[PDB]
């Protein structure tokens, strides 16, 4: 659990906790998604799920465990302002109940077919997962 | 090895392999398949392996077997509660978040374990087991049940003989569910079970790799039905051993706890390779041990877990909605549909808890009665991105006329749904208070009553909001948003 997705020759991780080296190898990014995609020399061992499960398992970094959770479909949800992102439009945000405190960001939520998204927001007993299935370009070349 | 059963399963597979016949005749197809299922059931002995003793006589075996492998067996005791059956009764004071349960995976039963079991040759070649984890896990449970020298045999000992799932319903208990939406899910469940059983009995009889399995000598409807019901009612998700993927699993000593409203408190600790459950609430001495099974509707509870929960705040009634192909705004609206992630037609849910409606719903509706002049504002302009972002914001109406039309259509459809039902809510409450029905009829009628109550509350909410907007019409508010 390194806090990022390794697939193909790419790396997917939250924008707000990425290192400058990621931007030095920037291929595509999005502030509205808090999703950063950077190229990697090594070949990742993770597969992207192209299915539509609404129940999976996510790693709660604060607890050093993983929990099963039922999440809503990808939709646009208001996100309250924090120390890292001011309150603005946030698309492709799966919302569900769970434990998510500062620093939890980066946990991968996993279902049967593979990775669906990454934990992006938390607070008030709600957990936000940013989708990664939409970008079909993220596959082997 | 009689050959009549083979022909019965072949005929069953042939009949159920056809697509859904349609409305009205689904009932006749259901009774036809139930007739075949019943005849084969009375043509077989049922439970291939039956324990001489009763369920409650094997719990000490679980305690000793788990204790030998490091699974906590202290702080609770086994009791048969009248209202939910067998469960865990705490032997001491447990505070909130207290960790009183942990089971090493060695004990856990997983699809990977099945692949490492004697079922592996069959798992290798058959795709159906490869697809669904629950089906393969169920066959693993069946294979382990017939083996006296099974590492999980003590676990199998205590599993209940019969459950309360729809597969256990009689024709009368399913008749009480007529005119409801859940009956279609019961249809799909029963048909899938029948097709799977027929196909699997025929492959096991013909597939050479199944020669060494203990199932070939006896694979009855009762065994498969019990296995599928148990896996469906007491399954939890855990990641693979390598951590690359997650998979279905049956967790002994944990899934025997009943359900109460709350937050999920069960998690698997991969580092320790064990599952840990923290206390859901403060369970004093003598109180039952409860956990949260998940955020599933009462319809799923009845269909899969096999019981109905009262005061469930997370209930919902599928509602089929769509935009007819005869609207002059189809072409222009499809641009939003494609850009809003809203499919052309899909099943929506009305939520018992406030708000009754759900974002994806407010969205489909906002696009189902909006006027054309307002259908390009969200497409062009610096506010178009903000408009699509707030397209699900209840506090942000795109237009007040779209709101009143939306609530009007909502009341219309809700009234139609109320009319569609065969009976009335008053009759349901009177039957519940006056009559003495079995447990299964009890949960079926309760499910129907809950659906009707949720629909009525939706009607009330739609009417209040419509009146609110009509008064807002009499009022003047400068902020459109
Ligand atoms: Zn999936």
């Amino acid at each position: 659990q390194s806090g990022a997705i390794y697939v193909g020759n790419f790396r997917v991780v939250n924008r707000h906790l990425a290192t400058h080296n990621d931007w030095a190898n920037l291929v595509w990014e999005d502030s509205s998604r808090d999703l950063l995609v950077s190229s990697t020399t090594a070949q990742g061992c993770d597969t992207i799920a192209r299915c539509n499960c609404q129940t999976g398992v996510y790693y709660c970094n604060s607890r050093r465990k993983h929990y099963p959770v039922s999440f809503s479909k990808p939709s646009l949800i208001y996100v309250e302002a924090s120390e890292y992102y001011p309150a603005r439009y946030q698309s492709h945000l799966m919302l569900a109940q769970g434990h998510s405190e500062p620093g939890d960001a980066g946990g991968i939520l996993r279902c049967q077919h593979g990775v669906v998204g990454i934990v992006s927001t938390g607070g008030n007993g709600l957990v936000g997962f940013a989708d990664v299935r939409d970008l079909l370009w993220l596959d082997e070349e | 090895s009689p050959k009549e059963i083979l022909n019965l399963t072949s005929e069953l597979l042939q009949k159920c392999s056809s697509p859904a016949p349609g409305p009205g005749k689904e009932w006749e197809e259901y009774v036809q398949i139930r007739t075949l299922v019943e005849k084969i059931r009375k043509k077989q002995k049922g439970l291939s392996v039956t324990f001489d003793g009763k369920r409650e006589d094997y719990f000490p075996d679980l305690m000793k077997w788990a204790s030998e492998n490091g699974a906590s067996v202290e702080g609770f005791e086994m009791v048969n509660f009248k209202e939910e059956g067998f469960g865990l009764r705490a032997t001491r004071d447990i505070k909130a978040e207290e960790l009183f349960l942990w089971v090493p995976r060695k004990l856990l039963m997983t699809v990977e374990s099945a692949k490492n079991s004697v079922l592996g040759p069959l798992y290798s070649q058959d795709r159906i087991l490869q697809a669904m984890g629950n089906i393969a896990l169920a066959f693993h449970l069946l294979c382990e049940r017939a083996s006296p020298n099974s590492f999980w045999q003590p676990y199998i000992q205590t599993l209940p003989s019969e459950y309360d799932t729809p597969l256990y319903f009689e024709e009368d208990e399913v008749r009480y569910l007529q005119s409801t939406q859940a009956i279609h899910d019961v249809f799909s469940q029963y048909k899938n079970t029948a097709r799977q059983y027929a196909y699997f009995y025929k492959v096991i009889q013909t597939h050479p790799h199944a020669n060494k399995l203990p199932l070939k000598d006896s694979f009855t409807y009762e065994d498969y039905r019990w296995a599928v019901s148990s896996v469906m009612t007491r399954q939890n998700q855990i990641p693979t051993e390598d951590g690359s993927r997650v998979t279905l699993a049956l967790i002994p000593l944990w899934d025997m706890c009943n359900h109460t409203n709350g937050l999920i408190t069960t998690g698997y600790n991969l580092e320790d390779d064990r599952c840990e459950c923290v206390a859901l609430q403060d369970f004093r001495a003598g109180e039952q041990i409860y956990i949260f099974y998940g955020t599933r509707s009462n319809a799923e509870f009845v269909i899969h877990s096999g019981f109905f929960f009262d005061n469930n705040s997370h209930d919902r009634v599928k509602i089929k909605l769509g935009v007819s192909k005869s609207d002059r705004l189809y072409a222009m609206k499809a641009e939003v549909l494609a850009r809003a992630g809203i499919p052309t037609s899909s099943v929506f849910a009305l939520h018992f808890t406030e708000p009754p409606i759900s974002a994806q719903l407010l969205a489909f509706l906002r696009v189902f009665c909006m006027t054309e002049e307002e259908l390009k504002e969200h497409l062009l302009g610096d506010s178009a991105i903000d408009r699509i972002f707030t397209l699900g914001n209840s506090e942000f109406p795109v237009s007040w006329d779209n709101e009143v039309k939306l609530w009007t259509f909502l009341e219309d459809r809700a009234s139609l749904l109320l009319k569609t039902y065969k009976t009335t809510i008053e009759e349901d409450k009177s039957v519940l208070k006056n009559h003495d029905l079995s447990v299964r009829a009890k949960m079926a009628i309760k499910l129907r009553l809950g659906e009707k109550e949720i629909l009525e509350k939706a009607v009330k909410s739609a009417a209040v909001n419509r009146e609110y907007y009509r008064q807002q019409m009499e009022e003047k508010a400068p902020l459109p948003k």
